Formats: structure tokens, sequence, C-alpha cells
């Protein structure tokens, strides 16, 4: 497998506000094909392995203690999103305005 | 009665269009991603993302 990264890097950070996009889209990708029973053909396909991780949060029964490829992160990256509110967060606050770009 | 704490990941992305973030999506070029970077606890001014 290969190990040599668990803190990650501090661009992870921007990552983070940019994965939260492609989490956050397949957040509802991932809920749009389940409570429809069916599935359509996505746009970006990159919303794959989200799809895999948020299926695997799912099987993840430690969610904070897994560290199952992105698990983890999906777990703690939408957490702090999820638990994130008002104060010096360009995260969830901007992401929930959309007002310009 | 029916209390509840807390759900299943809620975030404050339920009311966002995912026709919004699509183009922001291209307009990043997250929709051309050949190799996703790792997100662990990095910088130390977004430590708030523990949760422990
Ligand atoms: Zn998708
Ligand atoms: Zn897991
Ligand atoms: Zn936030």
């Amino acid at each position: 497998m290969g190990s040599g990264a668990h803190t990650a890097d501090p661009e992870k950070r921007k990552l983070i506000q940019q994965q939260l996009v492609l989490l956050l889209h397949a957040h509802k990708c991932q809920r749009r094909e389940q409570a429809n029973g069916e599935v359509r053909q996505c746009n970006l396909p990159h919303c794959r392995t989200m799809k895999n991780v948020l299926n695997h949060m799912t099987h993840c029964q430690s969610g904070k203690s897994c560290q199952v490829a992105h698990c983890a992160s999906s777990r703690q990256i939408i957490s702090h999103w999820k638990n994130c509110t008002r104060h010096d967060c360009p995260v969830c606050l901007p992401l929930k305005n959309a007002g310009d770009k | 009665g029916s209390g509840s704490g807390s759900g299943s990941n809620v975030i404050d992305t339920d009311f966002i269009d995912e026709e919004v973030l699509m183009s922001l999506v291209i307009e990043m070029g997250l929709d051309r991603i050949k190799e996703l970077p790792e997100l662990w606890l990095g910088q130390n001014e977004f430590d708030f993302m523990t949760d422990f």
C-alpha cells in the first residue's frame, strides 16, 4: 500500500474546500440515485470516487477512527462543514451564499 | 416525543443546487482531476475540523 502521509499537507485545507465540492456534489449526487431507486449518467466522473466513499462511510463504523482511502477525510471534512458555523469560516458560509461566482 | 442530536452528514449543502457547483467545478477544474490529493489535518489554522 505505502505510508508516509497521515497528516497530509497544508494545501489540503485548500483542497478541503474544493474537495468538499466534490463531496458536496457527490453527496446530493449519491442521494439522487438511492432516493429514486435508479441512477443517471453524471457529468463529471470525479464524483465516482466520492460515491465509493459516501457508500463506504455507511460501512464505516469508526468514521473518525477509520482511515480507508478518504473515509476519515470524508468524515472529518463533512464533519467540519457540519459543525462549522459563523466566525471566520470561508468554507460553509460562502458556499452557502453563492451570491456571485 | 422524538428527540435527536445528530443525523448523518447533514451538511449545509441541502439547499445548494447541483448545477451551481457544477459550473464552479469546470471553472476550477474539479471535473478534470487525474490525481485526487490527500486530505488530512495539515494546517494549524483549520484544526477546527477535528470534531474529536
Ligand atoms: Zn456526479
Ligand atoms: Zn470507513
Ligand atoms: Zn466550515
